[PDB]
């Protein structure tokens, strides 16, 4: 039952009493430890200040305008060819392939993978992507 | 002893 | 209740028989519960009667009259109870108009060394029992460590000053018997730092709360963690306080470290994120140029050239999504990092001013125990706490000397008579004293018993001021060596006008350093006349005794001038400075529980000495040498009530021996 806010452990008491100068020793070990952490803060916050300087402007110049094309159910020969190339570059990732074409849902792409597998040798295309 | 302490609380 | 309150005022439990009672009434306490309640009521009632009017002797007859059945049924029981109470000084103690005058025929002869309160209390009881009593006193006055300064209307106690509550205090009885002007002390005590500026209220409360927390901590350190020995030596209260303070200073540092240690962790997360964001900005920059070059190729174009524009477009929006998610994560880490810089933990445990104000609270504790905290036993310094009286602390306006002088009336007191040697044998004792004025005028007093009320300081004196023949046994001398005898001095400042606040009874002064924390740390105003009383406590007491009264009065005026201003503080009319450690009839102020001592040593001091037989193979002699005084009473040490009670105790022990129980 120690007093609230007073800190007194068997371990801490023994460590202060162990020697005649162990008390003064323990307090400087922490004082030195504190200086070594404060200098490491000043180092990393100056390193972090340099990285912030390099990001000045963000990615606003390299930002591309948003395009929202109305998803269509019919596949043009153009769209079919974009897909086969997207399959070759991105493999089995269906979301990337949908983004490339621009007007085909992930389900339609998933359907396409089965429908045209025979005619567009999709199995061969996947093997080439894996290599 | 303790009893003689001033401002006892 | 009235009967229950009488037991409380007599420091007895109202509903239970004590150890003392068990010894004198073994038949009753070993017997049925009903007889015990009858006994307890008779005792409680007899006490009530005495307490309701302690100015006149309460006889056995008077007691029996005012009792009622079935309690007044048994007359021998009522007589045994009244007799016990009278013998042990619980009734008919102090100054009472005697009903039946004392018999001219006296039984037994007792010499009492010292005319202090312990001596005077015992002497009255013994004379009251019809023994021949003579007190030997080295001083030209009675009262001993109760000393009152007097010049005109100026009146100030250099010794005992305070009645530490009337609730259970036998001085309550003495105050109804003697005209003492008991005036309550007002607890309000403002501090004033080295400069003369009152400690700000908010801060004063903070340091006081920390002092009490620090004490509470030393108790925890003692009783719970069993931190009571260190390198064979017993642990001082001062050592424990040092250890507790150091652990509080450690925690403050430990706390800072953990706070700065979680800032670097946040900065090292930010560093690892910013690096990821810089590398991603480069990949975005490169991939934008690639998209531009692909889009530069104007339509119409084959599907591979179209795919290159589309694939790079989707690849660039993907990387621009990541960077925006990383820019989100960056923003919340920068907020967390600003919150840690906003709420730093405590800088220091206590400032230089805080440590000075805390040193005043330690000075107060060094005053109370009349010794440096480095001497006090951690475990046992407060061993008498359970027996402390209830009610407001009081002062004597008349001066405390009014009490012993009252007790001294009708007693054979030889003043200017310094005991040099105490001889005790199977046949009796002889005490060898001298005249203090002409030290060659030698006196021999023959007695059946000697009562020693010599202060612990005098008993400690090496080489001895008083020789015991034969020498006191090792168990007595070891107790004397072990036990602490402290020091505490008073500076009396008499003025023509009050420049202080009359509503405030006492005000502190904070010392510059730790070393000087006791030096004039507190001022008392408790009298009608314009008198201020400055206390010299702790390590300061011993050192300030080797300094002239002028210099001491100087340092007092300086400190007072700083608080009330140079114009308001005149030169004092009369100045007095106590030097109790140098006083050869005291050799200090009062007992303290020294490191390596305990309450058990106070009991050893009270134990009487039995001499060996004169002729070998002769029966075990009776005890001849008895001891009283504040150092002999374990439950009320270092007090006037303690002295008083120790006297009453020894009177009963001596009467029981030489007149029979
Ligand atoms: C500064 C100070 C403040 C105090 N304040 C308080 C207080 O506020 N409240 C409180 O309750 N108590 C207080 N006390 C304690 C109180 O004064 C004592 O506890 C009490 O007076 C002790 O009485 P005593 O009979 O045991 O010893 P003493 O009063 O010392 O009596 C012993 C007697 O022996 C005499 N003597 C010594 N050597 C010889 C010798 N060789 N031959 C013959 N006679 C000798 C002495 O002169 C003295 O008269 C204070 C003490 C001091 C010093």
């Amino acid at each position: 039952k120690p007093p609230k806010g007073m800190f007194l452990s068997q371990e801490d008491v023994e460590a202060v009493s162990a020697n005649a100068t162990a008390a003064t020793t323990v307090l400087r070990q922490l004082d030195m430890e504190l200086v070594s952490v404060k200098r490491q803060i000043q180092n990393i916050k100056q390193t972090n200040s340099a990285l912030k300087e390099k990001l000045d402007g963000g990615i606003e110049p390299y930002r591309l305008p948003e395009v929202i094309q109305k998803c269509n159910a019919r596949w043009t020969t153009e769209e079919q060819l974009l897909a086969v190339q997207a399959i070759r570059k991105y493999g089995r990732d269906f979301q990337a392939i949908s983004d490339v074409i621009g007007n085909k849902s992930v389900v339609q792409v998933k359907n396409f993978f089965v429908n045209y597998r025979r005619r567009f040798n999709i199995d061969e295309v996947l093997q080439e992507w894996e290599a | 002893p303790r009893s003689f302490l001033v401002r006892r609380r | 209740s009235g009967v229950e309150g009488a037991a409380f005022q007599s420091r007895l439990p109202h509903d239970r028989m004590t150890s003392q009672e068990a010894a004198c009434f073994p038949d009753i306490i070993s017997g049925p519960q009903q007889t015990q309640k009858v006994f307890l009521f008779i005792r409680n009632r007899t006490l009530q009667l005495w307490l309701d009017n302690p100015k006149i002797q309460l006889t056995f007859e008077a007691t029996l009259q005012q009792l009622e059945a079935p309690y007044n049924s048994d007359t021998v029981l009522v007589h045994r109870v009244h007799s016990y109470l009278e013998r042990h000084g619980l009734i008919n103690f102090g100054i009472y108009k005697r009903i039946k005058p004392l018999p001219t025929k006296k039984t037994g002869k007792v010499i009492i060394i010292g005319s202090g309160v312990s001596g005077l209390a015992a002497a009255r009881q013994l004379q009251s029992f019809g023994m021949d009593v003579t007190l030997l006193e080295a001083r030209d006055r009675v009262g001993g460590r109760v000393a009152t300064f007097r010049k005109g209307n100026y009146v100030a106690d250099l010794g005992a000053m305070v009645v530490t509550g009337l609730g259970g205090n036998p001085m309550a009885v003495v105050s109804k018997q003697v005209n003492m002007e008991l005036a309550k002390i007002k607890q309000k005590c403002p501090l004033y730092e080295a400069n003369g500026q009152a400690v700000p209220k908010e801060k004063d409360e903070m340091v006081e709360q920390e002092f009490n927390r620090l004490l509470e901590a030393t108790s925890y350190l003692s009783h719970q963690l069993d931190f009571n020995v260190l390198n064979n030596k017993p642990v001082s209260l001062g050592q424990a306080l040092e250890v507790v303070i150091q652990l509080q200073e450690k925690h403050v540092k430990d706390e800072q470290i953990e706070h700065w240690k979680k800032i670097v962790k946040t900065q090292e997360e930010l560093k690892e994120l910013l690096n990821k964001m810089v590398n991603l900005k480069e990949k975005i920059k490169e991939l934008h140029q690639q998209y531009k070059e692909a889009s530069e190729v104007k339509p119409p174009r084959d599907i591979t050239a179209e795919f290159l524009v589309k694939s790079k477009h989707r690849d660039l929006t993907a990387l621009c999504k990541e960077y925006d998610e990383l820019a989100e994560t960056q923003g919340k880490l920068e907020e967390k990092l600003q919150e840690l810089e906003a709420n730093p933990p405590s800088d220091v445990y206590l400032s230089s001013r805080d440590r000075q104000i805390l040193d005043w609270h330690f000075a107060n504790l060094e005053f109370a125990n009349a010794t440096p905290l480095s001497t006090l036993s951690l475990k046992h310094w407060d061993q008498d706490d359970d027996f402390e009286f209830t009610g407001s602390h009081l002062t004597v306006r008349n001066g405390y000397s009014c009490v012993p002088v009252a007790l001294a009336e009708g007693l054979d007191i030889k003043l200017n008579t310094a005991v040099r040697q105490v001889r005790y044998t199977a046949s009796g004792c002889e005490v060898i004293a001298v005249n203090t004025r002409s030290t060659s005028q030698t006196f021999i007093y023959k007695c059946d018993a000697v009562l020693c009320t010599l202060p612990l300081g005098v008993l400690k004196q090496q080489p001895p001021a008083v020789q015991f023949v034969p020498p006191l046994p090792e168990w007595k001398t070891s107790a004397v060596q072990r036990m602490g005898f402290g020091n505490l001095n008073k500076v009396v400042l008499c003025f023509d006008r009050v420049f202080w606040d009359p509503s405030v009874n006492l005000f502190g002064h904070v010392g510059s350093t730790t070393a000087s924390r006791g030096e004039l740390f507190l001022f008392w105003n408790l009298y009608k006349a314009p008198i201020l009383l400055a206390l010299v406590a702790g390590e300061a007491a011993g050192i300030m005794e080797n300094i002239s009264d002028d210099v001491i009065v100087g340092r007092c005026l300086a400190i007072l001038k700083g608080i009330f201003g140079s114009s308001a503080v005149p030169q004092p009319k009369e100045t007095v400075v106590s030097r109790w450690r140098a006083d050869p009839w005291a050799r200090g102020s009062y007992s303290y529980v020294a490191a390596g001592s305990s309450g058990n040593d106070y009991d050893l001091m009270a134990q009487p000495i039995t001499p060996g037989p004169s002729i070998p193979g002769a029966p075990q002699p009776i005890p001849r040498l008895f001891f009283a005084g504040e150092h002999t009473i374990r439950n009320y040490p270092a007090t006037v009530h303690g002295a008083l009670l120790s006297g009453l105790r020894e009177a009963g022990r001596i009467a029981d021996q030489f007149l029979g129980a």
